[PDB]
């Protein structure tokens, strides 16, 4: 699998 | 392929009743089996009877029933070692966890002790939580040593004492011009980048990640960037900084000019008189109380009477500047350009060889795995996600303005630096108008 | 026709008597001086005093008549230059030329440019009741007192009415020397008169925060202002702190305990002698030293700023509807009426709300008004009514400073709110 984290920055 | 308990494989066929078409497998004539227990305590082995219906607490009980009923064993658990895990939901059934009669564990205190060589390079023993997850037990760690803001620290695995409250403001220099040289590794850069193998994973416990009892491991400045560096109240936590400043400098851990280090060298040598200052004893004809006071207090106070206020004041004046000077010799260290970058080895996608991912606390960096040149720079401000693929071990990180950047690590080294940009990110959140709301949730959430 | 003139050259005490008419200029005056002392000497520093009208005859394009010079009138040919002795907050006494003919705003701002001590606007010359430095040591003194009989008779135990009395000698500082009964060799104090320091910054102000520390330091030991007795225990461990700091500034190469093997990398030892590296780290330990040291002092200034009485100074003032003289208290931010006995503050007004303000010169009237408050009205004597506007006038001109704009020194601006 894929453990993908969004930057707080742009969403959530 | 997996076998035994805990897998898809098990080697016995369980569940099966005592009154069914034949016996069940691997068991006794009343339908019992044996748990065979190692009680690391004891260095003992214990042999249960017990079925899949017995719970994680039965286990437990059973065990304590067989050892000494005066004993405390309040503090241990059940750790089992083939599936890293340790099994603390009590209420499970043998069944449900997949432990069969071929099944190894161990009963085991929760609290070991664990050295820690500090960043002064002094050895001190501290009890903690092997089955918390590290950033608990790092957050518990510095509320001990009265370092606030755990979460620039973390555990170092040393590349391949004392039991605390005074050794954390030891700063004193190297003993001898070949104690010196004799810790001195001259290494390349590719070598020191090796040594970032070993960060301890912050979601996993220490039992979890090959810890043995009496094995050092480094307490370290993890992440470079100093939330709220405060003077009047952080003196354990800027000697410690300022000791690991001081260390990476003379052993080369990051470079500076001839100049530097001059200036370097001067602000430890003043650092050191500042110290032999605070505790210079016999201090008596300095103090001369006629040119320190206003006339009121001479007529209405011994000389004597008053050299003693005058030096007790003293002693906290002292600490400051020392302080001070500390706080100096940090900024200095901060301002050096190759400062607050870790590097790891990476293959970067259309590459030729093995380069290195710098992280740093705003930026990505590509560097060479030589010299280390910053061949490529990427603000996490432009930084909209990033992701692991861990069939491949491949980190993709998404921009605003241009392509994704994509490269190879190794697997461990993959899980280090997944947690080296989730730990920084979080870092960015921190507020200054806040209390200590460290939200462990989010956390979490950036670096697993 | 003509009528006579005495002109008195200070530069020879002899007097010469001038036959002139009174269409005469002032500039013609002044080469006929020339003609009949030395043709040789040099007379461009010389200018025309006039001791009984108090003022210079600056004017060289303006006749006699313009300026009421009859035949009554006793005038002086002097140098503009003079020598000027000045204590300095640490209480040494230096010697300077200073032109006795400029506003003392510039004469105040050419010693300070002589000291290298910035922003000279928070820093005039006071009466009270030596080598010599000409513009291209003695300024980065910072020496404890030599014996308690030093102390001790500098120590004056006056009341509060008696300190508030030394405050009628700050120079009006859009007058010259000469026009304020300052004599050649007679001694001047160099003070920081306002309390709102700009940029005090210890990368380059070495020398103005040595001086602030210094007049920090004596007005404690001399009880100018008080403080707890724990405040003082504190302010004397930082006194003894910043001495021992100043004797580590001068670490000679024979004292020396620098240990190269200790402090530096090992490929340094593998390179250079010994004695190459130490002599290196001496030579880099002076400014870490120094920069200690300014430190130290800046810590000293700091905890005095937060004195309860930091920052006031004191005038003997009549309030209006009050009964007997009190104080009026001026700071940076605000005005206080306070008790002259006790020294508590009664009422405070903030300069923040201060609409305008006035002085009525016929009976001695300081009067400001406010947006929130009702009037503020006090009488005080006619010195003190002068210097109190100027230190009114200052202390506004100096909160426009724009925190960062790095302008130069409107001084014409300065001369319009003192004025």
């Amino acid at each position: 699998a894929v453990t993908t984290v969004v930057n707080p920055k742009y969403e959530g | 392929v997996p076998r035994g308990s805990g897998t898809e494989n098990l080697y016995f066929q369980g569940h099966m009743a005592l009154d069914g078409i034949r016996m069940p497998d691997g068991c006794y004539a009343d339908g019992t089996w044996e748990l065979s227990v190692h009680v690391t305590d004891l260095n003992r082995d214990v042999t249960l009877r017990v079925t899949g219906e017995v719970h994680i607490g039965g286990v437990m009980l059973k065990l304590v029933e067989k050892l000494d009923v005066k004993k405390d064993w309040s503090d241990h658990a059940l750790w089992w070692e083939k599936k890293r895990t340790w099994l603390l939901k009590t209420h499970w059934t043998l069944d449900k966890c997949g432990i069969q009669a071929d099944a190894k564990l161990q009963f085991t205190p929760q609290h070991k002790l664990l050295r820690l060589q500090l960043p002064n390079m002094k050895y001190v023993k501290v009890k903690v939580n092997f089955s918390d997850r590290v950033f608990k037990a790092v957050s518990d760690i510095c509320k001990t040593f009265n370092i606030r803001h755990p979460e620039e620290l973390s555990l170092l695995k040393k590349p391949r004492p004392l039991s605390p409250p005074g050794i954390l403001a030891v700063s004193q220099p190297v003993t001898s011009p070949e104690i010196l040289a004799k810790m001195f590794k001259p290494q390349a850069l590719l070598d020191k980048a090796k040594t970032n193998q070993g960060w301890l994973d912050s979601s996993r416990s220490l039992m979890e990640q090959d810890v043995k009892e009496n094995e050092a491991l480094l307490l370290r400045f993890k992440y470079y960037s100093f939330f709220d560096l405060n003077p009047k109240y952080d003196a354990i936590r800027i000697n410690q900084l300022y000791e690991q400043a001081k260390w990476a400098l003379l052993l080369e851990e990051i470079e500076c000019t001839e100049e530097e280090m001059m200036m370097f060298a001067a602000l430890q040598y003043h650092i050191n008189k500042l110290s032999i200052m605070t505790s210079e004893n016999h201090l008596t004809t300095d103090v001369n109380p006629e040119c320190l006071v206003s006339p009121r207090y001479l007529k209405k106070y011994k000389s004597k009477q008053i050299t003693a206020r005058i030096l007790e004041a003293h002693q906290n004046v002292a600490q400051m500047s020392l302080i001070e000077a500390k706080m100096r010799f940090i900024q200095a260290w901060q301002s050096l350009p190759e400062f607050g970058i870790t590097h790891f080895i990476a293959r970067f996608q259309g590459g030729k060889r093995e380069e290195l991912i710098g992280i740093a606390y705003n930026r990505l960096i590509r560097m060479d795995a030589s010299t280390g040149d910053a061949i490529k720079t990427w603000r996490f401000s432009n930084m909209k996600q990033w992701n692991v693929n861990w069939e491949i071990k491949m980190v993709t990180v998404e921009f605003a303005d241009e392509v994704r950047l994509s490269f190879i690590c190794t697997e461990v080294d993959c899980k280090v630096v997944h947690e080296f940009i989730g730990g920084y990110i979080f870092l960015s959140t921190r507020a200054k108008d806040q209390n200590e709301s460290l939200d462990e949730e989010m956390f979490y959430k950036l670096t697993s």
